[PDB]
RNA sequence: AAACGACUCUCGGCAACGGAUAUCUCGGCUCUCGCAUCGAUGAAGAACGUAGCGAAAUGCGAUACUUGGUGUGAAUUGCAGA
RNA sequence: GGUAGUAGCAAAUAUUCAAAUGAGAACUUUGAAGGCCGAAGAGGGGAAAGGUUCCAUGUGAACGGCACUUGCACAUGGGUUAGUCGAUCCUAAGGGUCGGGGGAACCCCGACAGAUAGCGCGUUUCGCGCGUACUCCGAAAGGGAAUCGGGUUAAAAUUCCU
RNA sequence: ACGGGCGAGAGACCGAUAGCGAACAAGUACCGCGAGGGAAAGAUGAAAAGGACUUUGAAAAGAGAGUCAAAGAGUGCUUGA
RNA sequence: GCGACCCCAGGUCAGGCGGGACUACCCGCUGAGUUUAAGCAUAUCAAUAAGCGGAGGAAAAGAAACUUACAAGGAUUCCCCUAGUAACGGCGAGCGAACCGGGAACAGCCCAGCCUUAGAAUCGGGCGGCUCCGCCGUUCGAAUUGUAGUCUGGAGAAGCGUCCUCAGCGGCGGACCGGGCCCAAGUCCCCUGGAAGGGGGCGCCAGAGAGGGUGAGAGCCCCGUUGUGCCCGGACCCUGUCG
């Protein structure tokens, strides 16, 4: 009677719909016995009713951000609540390649004198 | 005052206690910079500890003149007469300085001489296993090559 | 006064609500070091000051 | 003598450490030795103490009384054992605490967790 | 007749008042070392709520002393229920 | 600690009798009597300010400078219902601002150095015509759209019922 | 270089009027219109085994009795000038 | 009236950037007096406190329009010394550097201008692909009031010789860092104790006798501590080897 993640998963979003309303029905039912001077075992069980709701609601905003993610790959400009969050400087910063870009004096520098690799023996 | 005592001149009428260095770090300091030199060493393997190669340059003033200590790199006249291209030095170990002048015969001798002991005592590894070019080292030379710790040019 | 702010309603509410003794079953709890309420209010002794 | 340097020797840190620990690590921390038939059987020294545990005391006025855990009051660093009880002065019974070091694990009760942390103390022993 | 008693004072036992002393310490102070990571993708701070039973502290945001993944592997606990 | 069970409890005319409860009554409740406030009140409501002090039940300790059975104390519960009463709208003295001008800068002046907001008519939603640089804050006593009886609660009413 | 941030190791340092103001629901209670000011407060016992029951009292409690090695340890509870 | 350019105006136009917070260190500005001088005004306190701003993991400085006068050193920064010195100062009170010398660390570089004119060879945006911190194709735009390339005084351009140097990919390891798991020995006999962890006897481990807990001073009761072994993940940087 135990409502698994697991379970919740491969089901579709109608049924999930269907089973968050049942449950919020549930919910206030129990909220009502509460309030009606309800015995010890049905207010326990709004922990559980709670609990059942969080997971359920929680497997639908998981499963909607992975298809959002997925319709958006491989695209540009994506939603800024899908974008890379990190910290603002790190996400102002140069790309690695902007950073390694140099003229072609450098270039032909490092190509043309390396450090070499030397020993002092002989 | 009183008495018969130096007269004191103690430069101590700022806010001197709040700009007092102490020195409990001393140790840490030199643990830390044995480990930094220990790590460099590693990462330069085999090149020379001692870094690069320096010139030999006199002290400055009459109070230092008769006295030779290492300066920061060799002058382009003295790599020149040695024979090593000013671009190709720093890459072979070799200091470079375009801004020290020659005035005598002198310091310009033995700065080549230096630099000739150097290369004469250099091995150089090639930029390609397979390949070897005109300034690469024999095989047998790079195999017996090691690092120096010390200074191997004490001046 | 009757004439109130929304904000200051509020306010008072909570400060109500934190106006009370602690649960019983509080001082039961192991390794318990509260006694009573220390921030109880009387709206006689420490006004609001709001 | 201690030699890594991300272990403190002081006395503060060390009783804050223990007096902080969560539960899982005060599970570790509660661990009582095996007696010597379970010993010699699985080559292991000491297991964590379980709820449903054989054990014998072997210190205190209870020293020689055993039996079954029946709590592993971890907040209170105690466990409570079948028949070890007492009466107040209202005559009613109550468990009394005991050290899960200051008792001896007679017999485990074991499952595929409980066989593979076996296992493992044991491979080590060698 | 200045005796017995009362009062005052004084000394001792006991009982009070008070919290010194000793023994402690999940706190403080000092030194040293490692790392570099806030914010309009809305920071710090401020308010209001949130638990079966909480006022504060701690935590959290109407999924509200927690949802999910992973690790560990039989508890939480003041009481009651699951 | 002595002071010391001492200094003090003295303004606002005043209490008395019987009964009820209670372990306990000069101080609680009922009835009777004798007085006071005397409508610019010791009566009946509001504004600010307070914030549950409001109402019911119960009460160990503390408090209510004597006392209490008691209560503006404590504990547990309950209570504030609007299209018409107010805020909300308008603008007053004034406040806060764009631009511009100053200022190292925090900031200063404040529509004064300027391509204003926009507003009406007909429409293929485009056209036509007007358009003097703040369409912001600022009054529970200024201005201002609209409700009256009758009844009802332990505690709400021009708000609840008709 | 580094009395801030995150994370560590140490000490011939202090030991509840000391040591940071704060060992505790401390920048808290409380005060001020405001800018600000700013405390006091740690210790039962190994284990609650936290004192059943009788009796007097309106009650708080007292006298017995019980727990414990100990109440000459009875929840502002090591000792107690 | 049309068109080109210039300057400017309105856009909830497509896509970006900025404000604010913290204080130990760091950068810029502004800026006292208490105090000392046995009074006091210059001076001192102090190029400080307070005040107003701006960054990072360090900041700032940095590659000589330098130091010196030597037989010369050679970016910057810091330490020792120079030195309580030269100098400054009602030459009173006081104040006060720098060079050489010895050490820590070391690293050098990029532009503007005359020099494509046989064609802007440069760059941004949209769109479509790809081994996607970027590359390719196409189309609009920026730019000649100048984007690329060469050059930076140590040089350099041009010309002639020398034949000296220069072109990636992928795999497996090492190095660095952060974690996970197991692994030594008494709880033997007697006594006092409420409780041995105390005393006595007999044993044991130790590359582990740091520390803590458990009913009183516990190496062997528990966690740990010492030393191996195995396992997992980052950093794509350095390094060895291989195709
Ligand atoms: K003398
Ligand atoms: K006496
Ligand atoms: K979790
Ligand atoms: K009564
Ligand atoms: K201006
Ligand atoms: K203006
Ligand atoms: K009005
Ligand atoms: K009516
Ligand atoms: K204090
Ligand atoms: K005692
Ligand atoms: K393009
Ligand atoms: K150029
Ligand atoms: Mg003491
Ligand atoms: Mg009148
Ligand atoms: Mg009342
Ligand atoms: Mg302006
Ligand atoms: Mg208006
Ligand atoms: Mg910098
Ligand atoms: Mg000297
Ligand atoms: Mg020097
Ligand atoms: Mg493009
Ligand atoms: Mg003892
Ligand atoms: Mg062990």
């Amino acid at each position: 009677a135990r409502i698994k993640v697991h379970e919740l998963r491969n089901k579709t979003k109608t049924e999930l719909l269907a089973q968050l309303k049942d449950l919020k029905a549930e919910l206030a039912l129990l909220r009502v016995a509460k309030v009606t001077g309800g015995a010890p075992n049905k207010l326990s069980k709004i922990k559980v009713v709670r609990l059942s709701i969080a997971q359920v609601l929680t497997v639908i905003s998981q499963k909607q951000k992975t298809a959002l993610r997925e319709a958006y790959k491989n695209k540009k400009y994506l939603p800024l609540d899908l974008r890379p969050k990190k910290t603002r400087a790190i996400r102002k910063r140069l790309t690695k390649h902007q950073v390694s870009l140099k003229t072609e004096r450098e270039k032909k520098k490092e190509m043309y004198f390396p450090i070499r690799k030397y020993a002092i023996k002989v | 005052m009183k008495h018969n005592n130096v007269i004191p001149n103690g430069h101590f009428k700022k806010h001197w206690q709040n700009y007092v260095r102490t020195w409990f770090n001393q140790p840490a300091r030199k643990t830390r910079r044995r480990a930094a030199r220990q790590q460099k060493a590693v990462k330069i393997f085999p090149r020379p500890t001692a870094g690069s190669l320096r010139p030999i340059v006199h002290g400055q003033t009459l109070k230092y003149n008769m006295k030779v200590r290492a300066g920061r790199g060799f002058s382009l006249e003295e790599l020149k007469a040695a024979g090593i291209p000013k671009k190709l030095a720093p890459t072979i170990g070799i200091a470079v300085d375009h801004r020290r002048r020659n005035r005598s015969l002198e310091g310009l001798q033995t700065n080549v001489q230096r630099l000739k002991t150097y290369k004469a005592k250099l091995v150089i590894f090639p930029r390609r296993a397979k390949k070897v070019k005109a300034g690469d080292s024999s095989a047998e030379e790079l195999a017996t090559a090691t690092q120096v710790q010390g200074s191997y040019m004490p001046i | 006064p009757s004439h109130k702010t929304f904000m200051i309603k509020k306010k008072l509410a909570k400060k109500q609500r934190q106006n009370r003794p602690i649960p019983y079953w509080i001082r039961m709890r192991t390794d318990n070091t509260i006694r009573y309420n220390a921030k109880r209010r009387h709206w006689r002794r420490t006004k609001l000051g709001f | 003598m201690k030699y890594n340097p991300r272990v403190s020797s002081s006395r503060r840190k060390s009783r804050k450490a223990h007096f902080t620990a969560p539960s899982s690590v005060r599970r570790v921390l509660m661990s009582a030795p095996l007696s010597s038939d379970l010993r010699t059987k699985y080559n292991v020294r000491s297991m964590p103490v379980r709820k449903d545990d054989e054990v014998q005391v072997v210190r205190g006025t209870y020293k020689g009384r055993e039996g079954k855990v029946v709590q592993v009051y971890r907040k209170k660093w105690v466990i409570h054992i079948e028949r070890i009880t007492r009466e107040k002065v209202n005559g009613s019974t109550v468990n009394v605490g005991i050290h899960p070091s200051k008792v001896v694990v007679t017999k485990l009760r074991l499952d595929k967790d409980r066989k593979s942390l076996l296992d493992r103390k044991a491979k080590g022993r060698a």
